[PDB]
């Protein structure tokens, strides 16, 4: 492509950095008339043509830089894909028209706005497209059109998002979706009385708590993750541990299951329910004690916490 | 070991087939058109879970035979690690030797998946009480999978084939009670060397 | 006289006798300010070459000879072993200016510190010993280690542009 | 004086699950999904890649009969003489093949979907347990760069054979259920180390 | 004379690990994580920036064809004559480059997270060992300024080439496992007296 | 600087009174919520294009939602879908609740879940209108109270 | 009853002829302030840590244990007590694994026997007598 001239494929400069410059009239190497007209050079076959023109045959596209035109010019007799033409009027026309295999897109350069616009309109009326010059790729994720003043237009206000590889264009549905996601993440960060004043509980002895916790640690009801989340919910207060054990012990009315891990053994249903309420009452009696006492209770089963 | 077992499993669908969509975004995008979407790929194919069907089939038949096979279908149940299905499909201690794939179809959704309408006929009055549209996979659709057993024994192909006949008997996924999922299986296994790709 | 506050961005290490210094002395401050004068090619760097030219942790009051050694942490590198003080702490800056000829030069040095910073301690090129200035100005002007005819005091004068290191070992009083 | 840069692009043919490593991110995600995916803070998917290649090469070279050690059993050390020991590192010598993480090209809203997984009772055919797990969609592409310093002749062949083993077995978690079956494409390029010294 | 000041801003594309050197804070951290990240008393994270630059320039300058040392290789003491001994320093002489520790622009409670790492058997394909190591998240911007005294013409180009070698190879630890694939934005300035 | 948000639902984490709050810092230095944004956005969405409820007490609402949850008219699925429709705006939730309550003239059915329990048809219609009025009053409250009501029933 | 903003006013955007920036943070009251999530990370951790605040034969046995690298300098350094040896010897009942280093080069019952031998040796081990023999293992 050509940047306003640097034409990569290399980075050959026609009249910046890492270039093979080809000066005009009217870096690593400078190519000019040595090679005369009618002779080809390699670098991408480069051939110069007299003006009174650089012709690069690449792998994709055959580029022609014209230079200033004053008199019959000299044009290639092969195949042209891009025609880079200066504009500062009928001389440029026939210079275009008298060339075989008329180019895909021409380029106007080195002039004011009015002359370039007049020549551009004259070339669209000849049915050749023009470009009038004055990076992450951009993706329209949009979806209605208009035709105001012979432009196809859409009234849209939106968001531009910038990632490491692309820039996307999104509407309000994306912003609503991410706002709902972040609102759900923000509201799931707090419970009303975490890490606050210490707050209707059964009471039981320390030795019975040791016996019950050891028995529900042998069979897999009170486990290491259960003691870990129990200690983490106990750190954020008493009511948080109350809410956590009520959530764990909650029997769903639709399925009849609780969040305890089932015991490893041959217990029948009534005994499994007795072990579940035993775990509930044992941990409820455990929330009564001081934090260091509960830490000394639970370090003997979960050494991490 | 130095050998591995590859069982290429080809399914031909004989009855209508439904396996419900599990991705919440895709299901919620499809509930504005169908009440029961088919579990579908992002490359517009159809995938079916296959390890659980084989494990359920083998556990039912081996429990019926009288073998010491655990039930990992019970609520938060742990596999013991000594069953034949524990050696094949897996246990909590070690992973299973059999590496069962999803049943990816050989055809794209617009060619095998059709949108159908089911009703609820009232017992008196014979009227349409409820009406729901669900997606299904047509008969004659071909699915493919590769079951990959890392440490082959003598009874790995036989138990996989018996589980495939049980899946042919009872159905592979979805509404198995209404007649959906009755399919047929072709099996082409080959014991490949483990060092095959090195050369 | 320049009062100032030096906040440590990176930890610093000064070996002693393998004991370490809890706080930097004015010796390292003088040497580093001399490097500021030399690298920006101020003439007063020549005054830093001689031994004499005659021109603390921070409660806003500075400490006196509780900081303690608990500030020291043992650090093991790839193969090296040393100890350093942690950063994030305000230290005292008192550059006593006694002549009007070099006061502007010292202020220029202090301005270069206020732009970028000053390095005190070992492994300066490795990033150890960063010290940002926090407050500075100009004011009107035993506690440190004092040389009197005792405890061993080791200070060194590594002359640049001669490639010479000599570590003077003398005797002095204890603060 | 030479490196062998391998550019690996990997496309998921099966839904892909890898597990979240970060504890804070996981307990942020355990309020919505029981099995989140490994993600960046740039909202991109992360897959460990060195261990999969090393396990593939160790399994294949132990099956072929070469004296390659197992760094997979509990607290076993690399001996330092195998082909895998030289390629991926021993305790003394570092690893010649610097394997990059498999960075996805798309972010989490494009290719990561949360999913419903079940446990069904064998009798009575009823959904007994339910859990939500995030997973990566099919057709998603991932990019890795394996840099081999002091390259031997067989390093491209062993890395490509390990990638065929990962194609046949899978990458990530839930490999027995059909997750993580992928396809690799390799663009190797011989490189002088002094290219930046312009 | 003039001095060169090079500000490097560092964006991690991959996670980053650098082990904690402080024995007290390591043993304070080795009851919760087994591989703590190198942190400060200000709850920031710093990376060793110098030996990565020196190693990058040393491998590149040795393989292009000049005379340089190896360094960091048993008793490979610096020669005092090569380009690296001029730039990053030697034993008899002193360093011309004062390369800072790479201080992060954010604290440890927003970019440093505990993370799980495994070791899995090859026959059973089950997790045999686990360990908790901290790591720095992706997109965390680190900030350093390096100071070069008496610069040559091939100074900014050499630091730039070593920085690009760091974007290839990585910085910190666990480089072979994918940790530390980062990118550098560089801004250079030349300061003088007054 | 002037906050344009009422500071309700205000949780108690230690001696730090707290609210998770999402919003925009407008430097006009006002801090408004998303609602101002939508009234802004539709503003440009009609401007640039040009250039080319009942009352119920908060006790009555939670009592009615508890009663309808016990007879399974207001299910978890229903509370969730009403929450997603309420997050998209008041008008979308109004249209969704009007769609759900709408008696189809052909079938004679409403989209509500039928009540669990022995009820007469008139009482079933009263329960449907009770659900309609209760959720119609739930549209009137702001989002932070309408979640604090619905968190107890569908966590 | 005043209002202070602790959010960065950097990254200010333009919409509807209006300066704005969407933020997600916490409203705090004792003055009424707008603190970012970071203020909440400092508080949570702060309080969470606050809550946290409230002769021949035995020498032959280390001679044989050092060669197989079960007893490395990483062990005797942490040795230099009974609770630590009990924690190292503690086989986890769920995975069946001790915290000892595995030997190099052995049946499973043999490796269990040398784990027990290492436990008995470091249980059998004045402080000066502890300072000898271990000096030869560094
Ligand atoms: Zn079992
Ligand atoms: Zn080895
Ligand atoms: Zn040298």
């Amino acid at each position: 492509m050509i940047k306003f001239f640097l034409l990569e494929t290399a980075k050959i400069l026609i009249d910046i950095g890492k270039a093979d410059i080809c000066i005009l009239t009217h870096v690593n190497k400078i190519i000019s008339t040595e090679i005369d007209d009618r002779n080809t050079i390699e670098l991408t076959k480069i051939t110069f043509y007299n003006n009174s023109s650089v012709f690069i045959e690449t792998h994709n596209g055959n580029y022609l830089f014209s230079g200033d035109i004053g008199y019959p010019p000299d044009m290639p007799d092969g195949n042209v894909d891009y025609l880079i033409l200066e504009s500062t009027q009928d001389e440029l026309i026939d210079y275009i028209e008298r060339l075989k295999y008329t180019p895909y897109k021409v380029f106007l350069v080195h002039g004011e706005k009015e002359q370039r616009e007049i020549l551009a309109k004259r070339i669209i009326s000849k049915k050749i497209r023009v470009e009038l010059p004055e990076k992450k790729v951009v993706l329209n994720i949009n979806t209605n059109m208009c035709n105001f003043a012979s432009y196809r237009l859409m009234p849209f206000s939106g968001f531009i998002v910038e990632k490491d590889d692309r820039i996307e264009i999104n509407d309000k549905n994306w912003f609503d979706m991410i706002w709902n996601e972040e609102y759900n993440k923000m509201r799931s960060q707090i419970v009303a009385e975490d890490f606050s004043t210490d707050q209707a509980l059964p009471d039981m002895s320390h030795d019975k708590i040791i016996e019950n916790i050891e028995y529900l640690f042998n069979i897999k009801i009170l486990s290491k993750n259960r003691i870990k989340e129990f200690w983490e919910e106990f750190c954020k207060g008493q009511k948080a541990a109350i809410k956590y054990i009520t959530q764990v012990h909650r029997k769903n009315p639709n399925t009849g299951r609780r969040n305890w891990n089932p015991p490893e053994g041959d217990f029948t249903d009534n005994e499994i329910e007795k072990l579940y309420e035993t775990a509930y009452n044992t941990l409820l009696s455990l929330i009564k004690y001081d934090k260091n006492k509960v830490y000394n209770i639970l370090i003997n089963f979960n050494p991490k916490l | 070991a130095k050998t591995m077992k590859k069982i290429y499993v080809t399914m031909k669908t004989l009855s209508p087939l439904y396996t419900g969509e599990v991705r919440r975004e895709d299901k919620e995008a499809a509930q504005k058109r169908v009440n029961f979407p088919v579990r579908k790929t992002a490359t517009n194919k159809v995938l079916i879970p296959f390890k659980g069907a084989l494990r359920s089939a083998l556990e039912i038949m081996l429990k019926a035979k009288g073998e010491n096979v655990c039930d990992t279908g019970e609520s938060r149940a742990r596999p013991c690690g000594r069953c034949v299905t524990c050696s094949l499909f897996g246990s909590m201690g070690r992973a299973g030797r059999a590496s069962v794939d999803f049943l990816i179809s050989n055809d794209t959704k617009e060619q095998i998946v059709r949108e159908s309408t089911h009703l609820r006929i009232e017992r008196q009055t014979k009227s349409a009480s409820d009406t729901f549209k669900g997606e299904e996979v047509i008969e004659g659709a071909t699915f493919t999978a590769t079951i990959t057993i890392s440490n082959p024994q003598e009874k790995d192909l036989s138990l996989i084939q018996s589980a495939l006949k049980f899946i042919e008997e009872n159905g592979i996924g979805g509404w198995l009670n209404k007649g959906y999922g009755r399919v047929s299986f072709e099996v082409k296994s080959e014991d490949v060397a483990t060092d095959r790709f090195l050369k | 006289e320049i009062k100032g506050i030096l906040e440590s961005i990176t930890g610093f290490s000064i070996p002693l006798d393998g004991e370490y210094a809890l706080y930097p002395a004015g010796r390292h401050l003088r040497g580093a300010i001399g490097y500021i004068a030399f690298n920006l090619d101020l003439p007063i760097s020549s005054k830093f070459l001689d031994f004499d030219f005659d021109d603390l942790p921070i409660c806003g009051k500075i400490f006196y000879p509780i900081y303690g050694s608990s500030v020291l942490r043992n650090i093991m590198a790839r193969g090296l072993s040393y100890k350093e003080v942690i950063e994030g702490k305000k230290y005292r800056l008192s550059i006593i200016v006694k002549d009007e000829k070099y006061l502007n030069e010292m202020e220029a040095i202090i301005r270069y510190i206020l732009s970028y910073g000053i390095y005190l301690g070992n492994k300066v090129s490795k990033g150890y010993g960063k010290f940002k200035i926090k407050e500075y100005s100009i004011v009107d002007i035993l506690l440190s280690d004092a040389i009197i005819d005792e405890k061993d005091i080791v200070f060194s004068k590594k002359e640049i542009s001669s490639s010479k290191f000599e570590i003077i070992r003398k005797r002095g009083k204890a603060k």
